[PDB]
């Protein structure tokens, strides 16, 4: 039986990122355009969109 | 194939290839929270551990007893065993005796 | 002995998002659940846990305390308040750090809870199937005084030498909207003993104030953004908190309770009643629990059958 490995997401406040291919099995990676995480006791970004 | 036996494969235990076809798939986070949703077909080893069927142990002709680590079929009852022997001269008794 | 002290002295508990905090409402809790592992055929199940059991907030090794996180501080919880639950109620066989070792009745969910310093109950509830089954050919419930020995796998409580580990990293910037204080046109920042990352719009901004209070006489309390930015400790790389860098350097910490071979006693079913017909027999089977019965003929075509027997039956 397998084991899915899921790391902490990377959030970039007022920025953008790029997907990078890797050598892992069944590896997936995506970047989503406009977020507003609201981490806890705050929004975690000073950046609306 | 996903969700069936051998959805992940490896040549040996210590091998380092790890073929995997599990239909993993990411999803957009729900607005306002930090999390990474995804969907993925559940394990095929765990599926096989229920739907595997009946073992050769249960249904073996001639009363074979299928056994452990050295895969063997103990005590099947088939065929004949030809045997040839070369007896010494001292194993017999003289007719005059 | 100090290896445990060192490995647990660089790490702190955290706060994650729990979607059902005991009443059907989401919250940010100190007792969020990360993963439930069930590899022991003994029926034991081991669960991960954001709080830390067996370590004081003063970092000393105390076996009667659980240290958690609320806000930015780290307090102590009474270890006797640890509850693990399912449909019924569980028995805890061992605890160390992020891991619990419990044995539970069958259910459809799993719940774990503690008591904070305010004597409030913080709990997290997740959906977990948990229909355990013993080893062998009989689905018994409680071990007998007379039986057989069959091999079993459990989670030994050695907590010393293990191959498996979990990743660890630096926590990210922690937003905190209570660090802003407003005066008549002034914007006071009350640092409580911890560096604060800073960004306003109209006036100043972009300063990491290494433990310095400030005031802003131009901007507004709604025109700025603060976040505690000190990182002296590690924490587990959960998917419910973000990280601070894309290179993402990681640490490793060995986890306790490895898997080991043990022998677990099983019962034996009472022999059936055999009635000798002509070229056939009849069996009266009286089980005390679900029991597996099979037959086969010792020929060229075996002509077999297999079945789980739950009630008294007759088979020819
Ligand atoms: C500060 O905030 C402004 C907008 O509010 C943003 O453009 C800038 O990148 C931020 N700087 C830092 C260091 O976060
Ligand atoms: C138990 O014994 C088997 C030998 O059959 C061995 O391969 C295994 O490593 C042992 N330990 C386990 C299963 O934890």
């Amino acid at each position: 039986e397998y084991k899915t490995v899921v790391p902490s997401p990377y959030v970039k406040c007022c920025g953008a990122s790029e997907c990078s291919t890797k050598e892992k099995p069944d590896y997936q990676c995506k970047v989503y355009t406009g977020v507003y995480p609201f981490m806890w006791g705050g929004a975690y970004c000073f950046c609306d969109s | 194939q996903p969700g069936r036996f051998g959805d992940i494969q490896s040549r040996t235990v210590e091998s380092n290839d790890l073929y995997a076809n599990t239909a993993l798939k990411l999803a957009r986070p729900s607005p306002g929270m930090v999390h990474v949703p995804y969907t993925q077909t559940p394990s095929g080893f765990k599926y096989w551990l229920k739907e595997k069927g009946t073992a050769l142990n249960t249904k073996a002709p001639f009363g074979c007893q299928i056994k452990t680590n050295p895969v063997r079929a103990m005590n099947c009852a088939v065929g004949n065993i030809p045997v040839s022997m070369n007896l010494p001269d001292s194993a017999f008794t003289r007719i005059v005796e | 002995v100090s290896q445990h002290f060192n490995v647990y002295k660089a790490t702190r508990p955290y706060i994650a998002y729990c979607a059902d905090c005991g009443a059907g409402h989401s919250c940010h809790s100190p007792v969020a659940i990360e993963a439930v592992r069930s590899e022991a055929t003994d029926g034991m199940l081991k669960i991960q846990f954001s709080a830390q059991i067996g370590i004081d907030k003063s970092d000393n090794h105390d076996y009667t305390k659980i240290r958690y996180a609320d806000g930015h501080a780290i307090e102590n919880a009474v270890r006797s308040s640890l509850k693990v639950a399912t449909s019924g109620d569980c028995f805890v066989h061992g605890t160390m750090g992020h891991f619990i070792l419990a044995k539970c009745p069958p259910g459809e969910f799993l719940q774990v809870s503690i008591q904070d310093t305010r004597n409030a109950v913080r709990a997290c509830r997740i959906q977990y199937h948990h229909d355990p089954q013993p080893v062998g050919r009989e689905k018994f419930t409680i071990r007998p005084h007379y039986g057989k020995e069959i091999p079993c796998t459990t989670y030994q409580q050695t907590t010393a030498k293990t191959v498996e580990e979990i990743d660890m990293h630096m926590p990210p910037d922690t937003p905190d909207r209570t660090l802003l204080s407003q005066q008549s046109g002034n914007v006071k920042i009350t640092v409580g003993g911890k560096k604060v990352k800073y960004n306003c719009t109209c006036g100043t901004g972009n300063v990491g104030t290494t433990n310095s209070d400030m005031t802003i006489n131009t901007c507004l309390i709604e025109q700025c953004h603060v976040s505690v930015t000190d990182h002296k400790k590690w924490q587990f790389n959960s998917p419910f908190v973000p990280r601070a860098d894309e290179p993402a350097r990681k640490g490793k910490v060995h986890i306790p309770f490895p898997l080991d071979n043990i022998t677990c006693r099983v019962p034996m079913a009472r022999e059936p009643t055999v009635i000798h017909g002509k070229r056939e027999v009849t069996l009266h089977l009286h089980p005390d629990h679900p029991t597996l019965f099979s037959y086969r003929t010792l020929g060229e075509d075996p002509q077999y059958h297999e079945e789980w027997v739950t009630a008294a039956v007759e088979r020819t």
